[PDB]
């Protein structure tokens, strides 16, 4: 099993600077280059840069728009990949991905990324930091339809489970909106209204920024 | 190298046969090994990219054949037999000749048949009026096609202050979408009134889906 974990995502304030580490596993670290991809907010990927294998010196090679600005290094002891992210703005606003390049020295090559990893936002703003509050939706037939309201929180994302991961049917997430400086979302579950109240629905909000989790049980009115 | 795709976004019906255009500013093909450095990848909505086709044509392991990757030096083609709910998706060329870029990207997107939403509303939860909120929220669920209007109605009187529309992706199943219409209040203005309604009009009906409750229950 091939994985890849970006880690140091966040908010960070205009002008500072961040670091983002990839931990590895499941490949011989040392044979493979690494490259660096970002995504804006509904826009398109970007590679930033690469560093090559130990064949080829671990030599670095970045973007023109990222040049003396972004930096890319590697741990080949603990196999861990790193960005080193200076001077940003909000265009730097943008989730983060490490991928597995080409092993062209040893074993199987060919031109492609086979691996990413989960990716991890990074969002730059001079705003606050703050976790959101979760309100539960519930009606004033064969199937009911209950949700949570997520409000005030800041910055994106937050990522919504119901009944700890295990009632994954009928689910429905709307996309968040920007409101007063504020992001907004609503996740929705339908189920058999046998199901519900006679039985426990409750979902998991939870906002990676604030290193925050919030429960909230879904009780009739 | 600059590298373009094309078209930014298309929609056709299951079983229909796609085709994308991916352009780059100078040749991928390499003389040394022969190959055309570029590459296609699959990204599902909140999902990290995934590769289909690597080397211009061949197939990564796990991917069905109805993906077919074709084209030389700077003209290249990603063509999907027949298209299924799980292609929703934006597709990227690659290019790895020279470093590596992408491309702009085209977004899949799936025709359907005509569905109406099925409407809920839900007045405010007891610890939100606690802290000093109100929001009301209008859920339209499984619908088709994307657009779709809510009008708000207190007492009788439209409101249009204060309300805020968000939709879901496609769905990855059916290929439905699902959208959230809120009212957000004071808990004074709330308690203002008693009537709070909201009216779906879609292209499925010319009279709105309507749903109500008073305050006073
Ligand atoms: N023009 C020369 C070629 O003669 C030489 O090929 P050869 O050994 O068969 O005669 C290539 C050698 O290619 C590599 C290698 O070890 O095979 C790989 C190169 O890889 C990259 C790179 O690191 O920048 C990355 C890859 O994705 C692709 O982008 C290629 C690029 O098309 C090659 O032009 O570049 C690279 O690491 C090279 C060294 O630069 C060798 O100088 O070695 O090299 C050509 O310059
Ligand atoms: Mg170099």
């Amino acid at each position: 099993e091939v994985m890849l974990v970006e880690s140091g995502g966040g908010l960070v304030q205009p002008g500072n600077s961040l670091r983002l580490s990839c931990a590895t596993s499941g490949f011989t670290f040392t044979d493979y280059y690494m490259s660096w991809v970002r995504q804006p907010p509904g826009k398109a990927l970007e590679w930033l840069g690469f560093i090559r294998n130990k064949a080829k010196g671990y030599t670095t090679e970045y973007s023109a728009s990222v040049k003396g600005r972004f930096t890319i290094s590697r741990d080949n002891s603990q196999s861990i990949l790193y960005l080193q992210m200076n001077t940003l703005r909000a265009e730097d606003s943008a989730t983060y991905y490490c991928a597995r390049d080409i092993s062209p020295s040893y074993g199987v090559y060919y031109e492609g990324f086979a691996y990413w990893g989960q990716g991890t936002l990074v969002t730059v703003s001079a705003a606050t930091t703050t976790a959101p509050s979760v309100y539960p939706l519930v009606p004033g037939g064969s199937s009911v339809t209950l949700g949570c309201l997520v409000k005030g929180y800041f910055p994106e994302p937050v990522t919504v489970k119901w009944n700890y991961g295990a009632l994954s049917s009928g689910v429905r997430t709307v996309s968040s909106v920007l409101q007063s400086g504020f992001y907004s979302l609503s996740s929705l579950v339908t189920v058999p209204s046998s199901t519900w109240p006679s039985q426990t629905v409750i979902c998991n909000v939870a906002h990676p920024a604030s290193k925050t989790e919030l429960i909230k049980r879904i009780e009739p009115r | 190298i600059v590298m373009t795709q094309s078209p930014s976004s298309l929609a056709v019906s299951a079983g229909e046969k796609v085709t994308m255009s991916c352009k780059s500013s100078q040749s991928l093909l390499n003389s040394r090994t022969r190959k055309n450095y570029l590459a296609w990848y699959q990204q599902k909505p909140g999902q990290s990219p995934k590769l289909l086709i690597y080397w211009a044509s061949t197939r990564e392991s796990g991917v069905p054949d109805r993906f077919t990757g074709s084209g030389s030096g700077t003209d290249f083609t990603l063509t999907i037999s027949s298209v299924q709910a799980e292609d929703l998706a934006v597709y990227y060329c690659k290019q790895s000749n020279n470093l590596r870029t992408f491309g702009g990207g085209t977004k899949l997107e799936i025709k359907r048949a005509d569905a109406a939403p099925t409407v809920s509303i839900f007045p405010p939860s007891s610890e939100q009026l606690t802290s000093g909120g109100a929001s009301v929220v209008c859920f339209l669920n499984n619908f088709y096609p994307k657009d779709i209007n809510v009008k708000w109605k207190i007492d009788g009187s439209e409101r249009q202050n204060g309300v805020l529309n968000s939709w879901t992706d496609q769905d990855s199943k059916d290929s439905t979408y699902s959208m959230s219409s809120t009212l957000t209040l004071t808990k004074d203005e709330y308690e203002r009134h008693n009537s709070y309604t909201c009216e779906a009009t879609h292209k499925t009906s010319t009279s709105p889906i309507v749903k109500s409750f008073n305050r006073n229950e």
